[PDB]
């Protein structure tokens, strides 16, 4: 990966990853995606590495989750919530910021070609047929969180 | 069920009383003193208010469409 | 262009149910869901 | 009445038999309040209006 561009592909977008916070196998839709995470003018794209679990409960738009996200860039992993992740696209230098993030870990770069099986994940992901027993687990989520009477 | 906008009879508007009505009924009024007092003499427009039966309130018991 | 929304009973919340998708709303899973107003045009004289 | 069943004789033994008899008596009952069941046997409150939309038969298990 040699340009800014298309890392944008592989981006969770928020319009979209509040309408994904419930797909199933969570932990395998959001583990290798990239995000414009807030923390003068750094800014950071992180690694998805995980998903974690933390005591506090935070709305993204409508739904609420205190689910965490263990990001990393390079070297600095540690667990987020949804609530520093912009909609906005990366920019040049946020992306450089990134593979800076990898030349000091050591950590091996992505090659270019390598995107076009990830990609194709969420796309799977949002066209997920609702047909199987997932409704007793997708409603647990919000009544764990949210109280019973709404 | 909701104030009917119009006497029936007549024509004289009153969907914009009942309101006005419910706070003089708040009072010891009478059901014909709140008439006298906004002003609708005529027994054809008298009927309107003193028939009338706000079912609405019940039907905002209801659950809410969000 | 519709992945057919429907809105749930008790939740009021729109649910995507795509066609062969069963109706269950997305919060509490409730069988029951109405469709949305359609989106042809309504009109009416009010007379 | 209690119920009281004996076995057919079959007669394999050759004599007369005297053949088991199984006898039954109802005691107890209860009944649930009303119960919708998912598809899946999920038991769930079940409410007139449910019941009436779901065109179900207002009804608890006994
Ligand atoms: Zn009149
Ligand atoms: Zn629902």
């Amino acid at each position: 990966v040699s340009l800014p561009e298309e890392l944008n592909r592989v981006r969770l977008s928020r319009h979209k990853l509040e309408r994904w916070c419930h797909m199933p196998f969570f932990a395998k839709t959001v583990t290798g995606c990239f995000v414009r995470i807030g923390i003068k003018p750094v800014y950071r794209v992180a690694e998805i590495t995980g998903v974690v679990e933390t005591a506090k409960v935070y709305q993204l738009g409508g739904t609420r989750t205190n689910k965490g996200l263990q990001l990393r860039h390079g070297n600095d992993q540690r667990v987020f919530r949804l609530e520093f992740v912009s909609n906005q696209e990366f920019t040049e230098s946020e992306f450089m910021k990134w593979k800076e993030a990898m030349f000091s870990a050591g950590m091996q770069l992505p090659t270019l070609d390598e995107i076009n099986k990830k990609e194709l994940s969420i796309k799977e992901a949002l066209n997920y047929k609702f047909n199987d027993q997932d409704i007793e687990e997708i409603v647990k989520e919000k009544e764990r969180f949210r109280k019973a009477p709404p | 069920m909701i104030i009917p906008v119009r006497c029936f009879t007549c024509g004289k508007i009153v969907g914009n009383k009942w309101e006005a009505y419910l706070g003089l009924l708040q009072a010891e009024y009478t059901e014909g003193d709140a008439l006298d007092a906004l002003g609708l003499k005529r027994y054809c427009c008298r009927r309107m208010l003193l028939a009338h039966v706000d079912l609405i309130e019940k039907l905002l018991n209801y659950a809410p469409l969000e | 262009q519709q992945p057919m929304i429907y809105i749930c009973g008790e939740c009021h919340t729109e649910n995507e149910i795509k066609s062969r998708d069963p109706i269950r709303c997305r919060e509490c899973g409730y069988r029951i869901m109405y469709k949305k107003r359609t989106k042809r045009l309504v009109v009416f004289d009010a007379r | 009445p209690p119920i009281d069943l004996q076995a057919e004789a079959q007669h394999a033994s050759g004599e007369v038999e005297e053949p088991p008899r199984y006898l039954l008596k109802f005691e107890q009952i209860y009944l649930s309040k009303p119960t919708h069941w998912e598809r899946d046997g999920a038991p769930s409150p079940m409410m007139p209006n449910e019941a009436r939309l779901r065109n179900l038969t207002y009804s608890a298990p006994l």
